């Protein structure tokens, strides 16, 4: 039983973010 | 912030160089010809350093604040700080 | 020689007219008279050594302390077993030494039962008295070349049947007795060449025929018949040895919690104040009490922590030390303060700290922890000296509450 | 609190109240912290505390030390109701915080 | 980009229809609702310009400073999902009414935090400097990674997410640098052996040629000889191998586990 | 030696006092020594910092009272200029100089000392931030400031005051839409007693103008744009406005009791 | 006329005491002992006979007028005269 090392856990940044609500609201 | 600094004691009348020394001897300000001051900062330099000399030899506890120098010609302010010095060239105006 | 005469040049009156000048240019220096503004300008404990032995005081708490009153920059400790090694012997005493710079103990002993608490022996210097959890209260001898105890009690049924965490070896120089309570109520008092057999002994009853598991004691100074002990009761015992009154005096309900130590007042000078004691516990509180009422004097309850141990400065009157398990040990001047202590230093990690002792000169503090690692520390001189007002400054801080 | 205690009709009355605002604010608040850090004691677990191993050391058997433990954070506990009944006086369980 | 559907100038509305009444002037109803929305949205919709500017302004310093992008990011997805539900509400909605109070103290708390940040970590990097130009020292080293450790664990108080992965990124590119110092280290020794790499000393070995009973032979040895330099080799690597390899956490209290020497 | 070490040294952290005691202690020597009704007594301007704007505020120091401070509007024809900016001059020296400038990025109308705390430059916003200089630190920009929440100020803040004693006081500020707010000196970062002053079936009054009596710290009075003076309690259970008072019909520019 | 101008200054705000320096670098006319004086006065006539010398390096025309020196516990002018020297050790407040 090593320590099994998680996934990449993380914060996509406020560009790929606002990339992502604007595409949100480009679908609303 | 050190070239309005320069200004505002510099648009001071009387005053010749704000030729200002560190503890090593370098010309960390300076606003005249260089080589003519670099040694008389230096010259300064060990007389600043004779003059903590001075207070610290004569009293144990004293501490060097400022020397008013007046010449025949201009009257010369020198001032120390506890690590930094200072020297400035003012004409009587 | 300078002059011939020092006068005439000061009396004529052409050297004089340059001191007009002189003085002329002092009435022009001395009419300006402007000061600087001020343009807001503005204008303890230290680690002294530390002790840890790889091989025998590795993963164990600091069981007990003490210091030899012959040999006062000498210093013991106890150790209980350890898990990490059960093959190894259980209880170790090692003795540490600060007039060398070595981190050696300087003897090493060892027994097959863990060592709760130990003793200096006061009037043999060269015996060292342990208890172990067995309830054998075993003798060490540091001209014997062996480490297992030289000398042993029973666990006898007229001997210390239960763990022993307090002994001491009180007295006089020509009549002193080896004093040993158990957690039982069992009082066993013994001869330090002797250990076959107690001198006297009888179990400690409080009420109604109910045993008391003492966990700690003190005495006061000078005061070989009465004493004091610290149950896991809550419940502090006066109590006096010998007499038509053998026994305990009186009943304190006072702590919520089991006591961890009681100590009376050590530093004797111009007011005596041997009737006052600080007692720690369970309860998180350091209670400082008085014989004579049965109450709650004054409680401290500052700490976020079990305080484990409690002792008064043996020279400073209001002086007094405490550590925890969170690792905290607090100087408490009650001259200074009544109310927030006076000095607080934290081990490197915070450890749980379990034994603490002074010196006998009252200037360096020892603590020892879960790990086996005994920490000494200084303490500063406007601290730890006592002044002659302090002793009236305790008076009128008593009188106060 | 001992002062607060001396004033009892100062919490009866709304000038006090009133007054008595900015310093009830750090006196709540260091309650908050005090009964936080008791409940971050008791998050971590009893053996996994270093108390246990040093009730083992000093006698005392564990079931026994975790009651003496588990009682003395509910004593803190009556000592932080007894500060929070001291600070906003009585009928303090009817009050906003 | 963000931005709010807010106008200022209307707080200007607000306050010449609080003066013209007082001047007996009677003012359309509308004007009055309107002025009245303003006065109870104006408070409120300042505190989401605030909180939309100073967004950005952390964008900005978080674009710039990314290299620690691993240690904002548990706050981060915090007002990414506050913005993100924010989506759905509108101006006639009191579920605003906590809602800019919220994203105000997480703004705040993020400010806090990424303050804190800037100056753990430009002391954390110079400390990295100081390990790139000091002298070749087990010592001084080792308190250079004391303090970027407990700088580690004071950091480690306020738990973001991602945090114990962009310290091992820092302990490899340590394992890298002081690959780079220990090259120096041991070719400095290379050169100081045949007569920033630190000072090797590499003493002299004393042989004498022998004879008893009429045996001519070497004492000590030539295979102890090339042994003892082959020790002043393994402590010349010992400057640099044996020092400690931070962890991920050393919060790991409960964990006496998994520690080997290439770990530790 | 190297122009790297020097705008290394020169900016670094141990420089500043230096810079502090070079720029004080030869204004201290810009006195020019000399070897041979109704009255005009100074003025006072500087050519960079009060060139075309308005006086709004001033303190002196009870402690300090050779020592004036001077709140700014903004600045109009330098957009880049910072808007508010508080100078601080001298009566002890003959130096045109002022002995300190602080600024702020919105502009101020409200400028005082903490009276037990004369080291620390009280300012008060456009905004509504009451931002905090001082002169032992080195910035101009503001050490401390407000939240702009709904719970804190955000109209602009004509007036701002201390009470209680040494021992313990309060921070007292009203604004224009009539919120009163407590505040501590140490902590800016929530106001503590914090309400509004209503009359007229609770109509919000436009407070202008601030007087406290001598030796009150629980009644007051404010003067209006309303035309209308209210004195108010601070606290009890006539918190809030007492009552009202009549005659004038302009907005209320300045009171002050005796 | 020195005599009463120095029992006004026995009375000036803060006057540590009035001395001169009398014989060039030997003071005669002391209020106070011989350290504070003489040799102190002496390290004064040394140091501002070199200080002279260090303008006099600056310009050989430019010798020197006046000099203050002002510091915690001490503020001490210096007026050179002729021959000898004057040093008057004063107070700040």
């Amino acid at each position: 039983r090593k320590l099994v090392h998680d996934k990449e856990l993380a914060a996509e940044d406020e560009q790929v973010f606002l990339m992502k609500q604007q595409s949100l609201l480009a679908k609303q | 912030e050190v070239e309005e600094t320069l200004k505002r004691l510099q648009s001071q009348k009387g005053v010749q160089g704000i030729i200002v020394v560190n503890t090593e001897g370098i010309p960390i300000k300076s606003t005249m010809d260089n080589p003519t001051t670099t040694q008389y900062a230096s010259l300064m330099h060990s007389f600043i350093l004779k003059a903590r000399s001075t207070v610290r030899d004569i009293d144990p506890q004293n501490d060097l604040t400022f020397l008013r120098i007046r010449s025949k010609k201009n009257e010369i302010m020198v001032a120390p700080d506890k690590d930094y010095f200072l020297i400035v060239i003012q004409n009587p105006t | 020689l300078t002059e011939e005469e020092k006068q005439q040049i000061l009396h004529s009156e052409e050297f004089l007219s340059f001191f007009d000048h002189s003085t002329r240019i002092v009435e022009r220096a001395l009419s300006e008279q402007i000061n600087i503004f001020f343009d807001y300008s503005g204008r303890k404990l230290s680690l002294n050594r530390q002790f840890f032995d790889e091989r025998w005081s590795k993963h164990r708490v600091v069981s007990c302390l003490d210091w030899s009153s012959q040999y006062p920059e000498l210093l013991v400790a106890s150790y209980n077993n350890n898990e990490d090694a059960p093959h190894e012997p259980d209880g170790v005493a090692l003795v540490w030494n600060m007039k060398y710079k070595k981190t050696t103990p300087e003897y090493v002993f060892h027994c097959q039962s863990a060592v709760m608490s130990a003793t200096f022996a006061k009037f043999h210097p060269n015996l060292v008295v342990g208890g172990t959890y067995s309830g054998q209260i075993v003798l060490w001898d540091n001209r014997s070349n062996k480490r297992t105890p030289v000398q042993r009690t029973p666990l006898s049924a007229a001997a210390h049947t239960h763990p022993v965490y307090c002994v001491n070896v009180v007295g006089t120089q020509n009549a002193h007795n080896l004093i040993s309570i158990s957690t039982d109520g069992k009082i066993c008092s013994w001869s330090l060449d002797m250990l076959s057999h107690p001198q006297d002994s009888m179990e400690l009853v409080h009420k109604q025929s109910k045993a008391v598991a003492v966990t700690s004691m003190s005495f006061p100074v000078g005061d070989v018949n009465n004493f004091v002990v610290g149950s896991e009761e809550g419940s502090v015992y006066t109590a006096c040895r010998h007499g038509s009154k053998a026994g305990i005096s009186e009943m304190f309900e006072g702590h919520q919690g089991p006591i961890t130590g009681i100590h009376c007042h050590a530093a004797v000078g111009a007011v005596d104040f041997s009737h006052l004691f600080v007692t720690s516990s369970f309860d998180w509180t350091v209670k400082l009490w008085s014989t004579k009422n049965n109450k709650p004097l004054y409680s401290f309850e500052d700490n976020a922590g079990y305080v484990y141990d409690v002792m008064w400065s043996p020279t400073h009157p209001a002086l007094f030390a405490c550590v925890d398990g969170m690792g905290r040990l607090d100087l408490w001047n009650l001259n200074n303060d009544t109310e927030v202590p006076t000095a607080s230093i934290s081990v490197e990690g915070n450890p749980a700290l379990n034994r603490v002792r002074w010196t006998h000169s009252g200037r360096e503090i020892a603590v020892g922890d879960s790990e086996g690692q005994i920490v000494i520390y200084d303490v500063g001189e406007q601290i730890a000296v006592p002044r002659n007002d302090e002793w009236a400054r305790f008076g009128r801080t008593l009188a106060e509450i | 609190f001992r002062i607060f205690s001396r004033f009892n009709a100062l919490f009866v009355r709304p000038h006090i109240r009133g007054a008595i605002r900015e310093y009830q604010t750090q006196l709540i608040q260091r309650v908050k912290d005090d009964i936080e850090s008791l409940h971050d004691k008791f998050k971590v677990q009893y053996p996994q505390s270093q108390a246990c191993k040093m009730s083992h050391v000093r006698d005392l058997p564990p079931v026994s030390g975790s009651i003496i433990w588990a009682k003395q954070i509910d004593r803190q506990l009556t000592a932080y109701m007894k500060r929070v009944e001291d600070v906003l006086g009585k009928g303090w369980e009817n009050h906003v915080e | 980009k963000l931005k709010v559907n807010f106008l200022p100038e209307i707080i200007t509305l607000s306050k010449e229809v609080r003066n013209l009444k007082w001047l007996g002037f009677r003012v359309p109803l509308a004007i009055v609702n309107k002025a009245h929305q303003a006065n109870q949205l104006y408070p409120f919709a300042i505190s989401l310009i605030e909180s939309v500017r100073t967004y950005e302004r952390t964008c900005e310093k978080v674009e710039e400073r990314n290299t620690i992008s691993l240690l904002v990011a548990g706050l981060k997805k915090e007002v990414q999902a506050l913005i993100a539900e924010g989506i759905a509400l509108v101006w006639e909605s009191y579920k605003l009414d906590p809602y800019v109070q919220r994203l105000a103290e997480t703004v705040f708390n993020f400010q806090e935090k990424v303050d804190d940040l800037l100056i753990i970590e430009e002391k954390i990097d110079l400390e990295v400097r100081s390990l790139e130009t000091c002298m070749y020292d087990h010592k001084t080293f080792s308190e250079i990674l004391n303090r970027v450790q407990k700088a580690v664990d004071d950091l480690n108080l306020h738990s973001y997410s991602n945090l114990p992965i962009w310290v091992n990124k820092l302990d490899m590119e340590i394992e890298r640098i002081l690959g780079v110092r220990l090259q120096a280290g041991l070719r400095a020794w290379t050169q100081v052996l045949l007569g920033p790499g630190g000072e090797p000393k590499i003493k002299n070995v004393v042989h004498e040629l022998r004879i008893t009973n009429q045996v001519i032979y070497l004492n000590p040895p030539i295979e102890e000889c090339r042994y003892k330099l082959y020790q002043e080799m393994f402590a010349w690597k010992m400057v640099v191998l044996s020092l400690p390899r931070i962890q991920s956490q050393r919060y790991q209290v409960g964990v006496h586990y998994e520690l080997t020497e290439e770990e530790k």
